[PDB]
């Protein structure tokens, strides 16, 4: 049997309802969201990591001038420094004092550590929204199956068909361009491939971790070797990967609004309570019981015992319930000013049952639907003493949840006072007009 | 690798405030964000014993202290004052609950009641002038004595 | 690559081509590929067919 | 308090009451190792000093 509704996107807070079917006793429905994943569709642009300036062995030409040859290598620099008299342990590496040449060549490569640590540049646009849902209906226990929040994909949870979604708000924490480093995600407007400057970020860009293009702009400049020393000095701008690593401000795991928790296989934002989720469940007909085989509850009278508008179930009420027959029977409060903790009550022929509830109102005036019949509960509630709690609120405020009887009476007396004064002025004007007219005519 | 775990903060709760006393062994990172539409994220490197006074709302706050797991808190409606009692008590309650929709409320229920008061008073003055001016303008009359009262009128 | 920021080393000249003035693309949000043909089909979502 | 001053207070230098509030929390031992890890607020005496 179909049942449509809308529930908040808050995770852990159960959406309760009473599915009423003409001719059958109501069945209690409880849909709860274990998690909700906003899973974007990513596209890897490049990977940046530290560079390694590979310096091959210099070519020393004893009495000759050997010359440069450009090679297809990242940031390849070759210089032909002349007039070198190298000494090394045998001592006199070339004879000719001044007509000696050394070819120094250097080129930047991907570091050995690129396979373990690196920053992945991604373009995300829009993906699926997935969620795990717990549902219960009637005596059927918890089911805990996974769904796609698109509003069109059925999910067979036990024997019920759930068509969840789509999310009311299309908000996603990720911008167009993101950078993944380890388990952190950053909203970095990373430079496009082949644009990266010398030392900020993306100075070394590789399309993949095993690519061979490896664009690299690190200002390699070979320097003149020292007198008598065979070596290959060079000067380079320090790696922008490490500069980024100690200048990156704050990941999206901390800034992220709405309490998104960012996970990274796949990249997703989880459990961020924004907007509302339409739902459409199809409870099987086996759950329902014919209305004749279920107890009738009459003479319902509800008294609120101690209540307090805490975030937890800070309200206890007792209902006297003189009934016809004995059995289990659901209870629900549809008004939305109170959230009932328990789903069902066991009823004897007569007596009373106690139920807990949570509310935000100073005066919770809410209708409780037991079995078929309904009872109105009203009372007064005290502030909670605890200032900061470790659990979310189980209820919702409504901009009238704090007014209270005294302040209502004040807004009444004030509004009425202005209204009466102005209406007395207008009635006075009318009376003067009439008395003057009857004088004259 | 094993990383240090900073000493646990000492947590004190004030109305809509979380007071954390932090005693780091080494420079420790403290990060907070609010769980509503605006994160209001704060990132800090605490090196010295420090007390920090983050404002927790009903939407929530989440604070991470060092390598400790992130901890989420929510502020309840536990402010001070006596709804159901004297008018000053009602004002202080709604100022603790809602600091800037009571100032606005009072100010726009007081300017409004003043404006209505002065318009109705002016209208009542005008009707009085109109009621009495004819009789004023007749030095002799028998005076519609009930009207002589209902306006101020010094009858014959 | 036509993006307006990515140099291409053509012989000995550096070309920074692009971006295209118009962001027009023949493909709609949902397409169906069959063999060598492409169709702009609003295909039913998974589990809906 | 735990770490400002007088976190450890003794009536005499040889007393036995020894009020001490220093937020001692034991931590779980590392896998496979016999030790007693613990966490504590550093002494408020030296912070005072
Ligand atoms: C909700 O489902 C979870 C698994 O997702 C399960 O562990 C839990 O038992 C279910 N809820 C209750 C109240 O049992
Ligand atoms: C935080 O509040 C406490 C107590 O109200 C006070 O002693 C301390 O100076 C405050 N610190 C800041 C930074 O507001």
């Amino acid at each position: 049997y179909e049942h449509t509704a809308v529930m908040p996107n808050k995770v852990g807070i159960p959406y309760k309802a009473l599915v009423e079917r003409p001719g059958y006793a109501p069945v209690h429905l409880q849909i709860q969201l274990v998690n909700t994943r906003i899973i974007p569709s990513t596209n890897l642009e490049y990977i940046t990591c530290k560079y390694k300036t590979k310096v091959p062995s210099p070519v020393v030409k004893c009495c000759g001038a050997t010359q440069c040859t450009s090679k297809p290598h990242p940031d390849y620099q070759c210089q032909v420094f002349s007039g070198v008299y190298p000494f090394m342990w045998g001592g006199a590496y070339c004879f000719c004092d001044t007509e000696n040449t050394q070819m120094s060549e250097a080129y930047v490569e991907r570091s050995e550590e690129c396979s373990i640590d690196h920053a992945k540049a991604y373009k995300v646009h829009t993906g699926t929204v997935q969620a795990m849902v717990n549902i219960t209906y009637g005596s059927v226990s918890w089911r805990s199956a996974d769904v796609y929040v698109n509003g069109e994909t059925p999910a067979k949870i036990g024997d019920a068909k759930l068509i969840i979604g789509p999310l009311s708000s299309a908000w996603s924490p990720f911008d167009n361009k993101v950078v993944v480093y380890g388990h952190e995600v950053y909203n970095y407007d990373f430079p496009e491939y082949g644009t990266g400057k010398a030392g900020s970020f993306g100075d070394l860009q590789s399309r993949t971790s095993t690519s061979n293009d490896l664009y690299a702009n690190t200002n390699l400049k070979l320097q003149r070797p020292q007198a008598g020393i065979v070596h290959t000095p060079f000067t380079q701008v320090p790696s922008g990967f490490e500069r980024w690593k100690k200048d990156k401000g704050a990941p999206l795991n901390d800034v992220a609004p709405f309490g998104c928790s960012i996970a990274l296989e796949p990249l997703r934002a989880e459990n961020c309570a924004v907007g509302s989720i339409p739902i459409s469940i199809d409870i099987p007909d086996a759950a329902f019981t014919r209305i004749s085989e279920t107890p009738t509850v009459s003479d319902l009278e509800c008294k609120i015992t101690e209540c307090t508008y805490a975030f937890d179930f800070g309200g206890i009420a007792t209902v006297a319930y003189k009934s016809s027959k004995a059995g289990n029977c659901p209870i629900h409060s549809p008004s939305g000013v109170a959230v009932i903790k328990e789903n069902d009550v066991t009823l004897a022929e007569s007596g009373s049952f106690t139920f807990h509830f949570s509310t935000a109102n100073i005066h919770p005036a809410f209708k409780l639907q037991v079995c078929t019949s309904a009872v109105t509960c009203k009372g007064d509630c005290k502030p909670p003493k605890d200032h900061i709690v470790d659990y979310p609120a189980q209820h919702t405020e409504s901009f009238t949840s704090a007014i209270s009887a005294t302040a209502w009476s004040w807004i009444k007396v004030l509004v009425g006072g202005t209204s009466a004064f102005i209406v007395l002025g207008l009635i006075a004007t009318a009376v003067v007009a009439l008395v003057l007219f009857f004088h004259r005519h | 690798c094993i990383a240090t775990l900073a000493p646990e903060p000492l947590v004190e709760h004030k109305h809509r405030t979380l007071i954390l006393h932090l005693h780091p062994d080494h420079p420790t990172l403290l990060t907070t964000r609010s769980l509503g539409s605006d994160a209001n994220p704060t990132r800090q490197w605490i090196e010295r014993p420090t007390t920090v006074n983050f404002t927790v709302t009903g939407e929530g706050l989440e604070y991470t202290w060092g390598n400790h797991p992130p901890k989420r808190v929510w502020a309840q409606e536990s402010g001070e004052g006596n709804p159901h009692g004297w008018p000053h008590e009602v004002v202080v309650y709604y100022y603790n609950r809602y600091p800037l929709t009571t100032i606005i409320g009072l100010c726009t229920c007081v300017a409004i009641i003043m404006v209505s008061c002065v318009t109705s008073v002016w209208l009542l003055c005008r009707t009085r002038n109109l009621c009495i001016t004819p009789y004023k303008l007749a030095p002799n009359a028998q005076v519609p004595i009930l009207l002589a009262l209902l306006c101020c009128i010094k009858p014959t």
